[PDB]
Formats: C-alpha cells, structure tokens, sequence
C-alpha cells in the first residue's frame, strides 16, 4: 500500500543529501539533510528504497548503494520507496504531573515507567523516537525532544522504530 | 545528560 515513486535532481555540487543503510538484504534511508534534494521528495528516515534508476536494491551493501548515488546521471535519480516499513504509532495521555511515562537516551527509549500511559499502551524499549504529533525529532537533542513533548498537549502520538534501523 | 524522563 505504502509504495511511491520519487524523482531526485542532484545539487550544484552533485549530491542529494542522503545516506543509505543495508538491513535484512534491503536498503533503508539512514539520514536526510534538511533543504536537500532528498528532503524535497519527502524521503524520511527508515523509508525502504526498493529500486534506484531501474535496479532493485535487494541485497546491496551500504557501500554499493552509496557508490550508485555518486556514479548516477545529474537531474535524473529515480527511486521506488516503501514508506517506513518498521514504523509504529503509539498514542499516550499525560498524567496529572504532565508525564507519559518513559525514559530515553539519545532519542532511544530505555525504560517504561510503572503505571503510566506508556505502560498502558505497551510502549517498547530499544526503539527510537521518530516523531511527536507528526513533528520530526530524529537527530535533535534529548532536551529539544523533551521540550517538544512538554508542548504537545495531553494527547501525545509518537512514531517509533526498532533501534536496529538507526 | 544521561537519561531524560518524560
Ligand atoms: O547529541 P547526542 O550525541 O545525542 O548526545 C546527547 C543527546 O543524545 C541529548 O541527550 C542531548 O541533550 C545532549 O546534550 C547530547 O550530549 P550530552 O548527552 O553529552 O550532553
């Protein structure tokens, strides 16, 4: 269902502002720089790249994917994407002290507080926080993540992904 | 910073 096609146009330098990673004989988006050709086509962290310029990424190493992006042909980089296959959404409600009930280090969930909304909704550890109420938190400081949560109202919708994606 | 609780 979550399949889409994107056409990327290479920068003045000849770059696209994207880093790819090999996971389970597939290729996934590892990093998207803001205001880059990749950000322009809605490429998100964790998105699976199915093919690049008419070639299946199946079983390509991170090295091969990186080389393919460099040895391309200018204004024409074609991709078929499967939207964040390991993405999950968890809705939580703040308590009276304004907590959802989880602890995190470098955007990764490490513990779930007992008798909290995160406990109730079965939030998992060893999972990276991707978004809070649709806003991207990937690669922000833990304090920037915390400040965003504190300002997200009482209903907090988080997008997560297992740690092995990052 | 070590662990952030939210
Ligand atoms: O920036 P990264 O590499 O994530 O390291 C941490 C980051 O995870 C987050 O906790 C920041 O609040 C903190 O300032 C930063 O450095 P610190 O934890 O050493 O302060």
């Amino acid at each position: 269902s979550g399949i889409r096609e994107v056409i990327l146009c290479k920068d003045q330098d000849g770059k696209i502002g994207l880093r790819l990673k090999s996971i389970d004989n597939g290729i996934f988006v590892q990093l998207v720089q803001a205001n880059s050709p990749a950000s322009l086509v809605g490429l998100r962290f964790g998105d699976q790249v199915l093919q690049i310029n008419g070639e299946n990424c199946a079983g390509w190493s991170s090295d091969k994917a990186h080389k393919v992006l460099k040895q391309a042909f200018g204004e024409k980089i074609t991709m078929t994407i499967r939207d964040r296959p390991f993405e999950r959404t968890i809705t939580m409600h703040k308590d009276s002290t304004g907590h959802v009930g989880f602890i995190f280090k470098n955007g990764k969930i490490t513990s779930i507080v007992k008798d909290s909304s995160a406990a109730r909704n079965g939030l998992l550890t060893e999972h990276n926080i991707c978004e809070i109420n649709g806003q991207n938190v990937i690669g922000l400081k833990d304090s920037q993540i915390a400040d965003i949560l504190s300002t997200s109202g009482t209903v907090v919708t988080i997008t997560i992904m297992p740690a092995f994606i990052f | 910073k070590g662990e952030t609780a939210v």
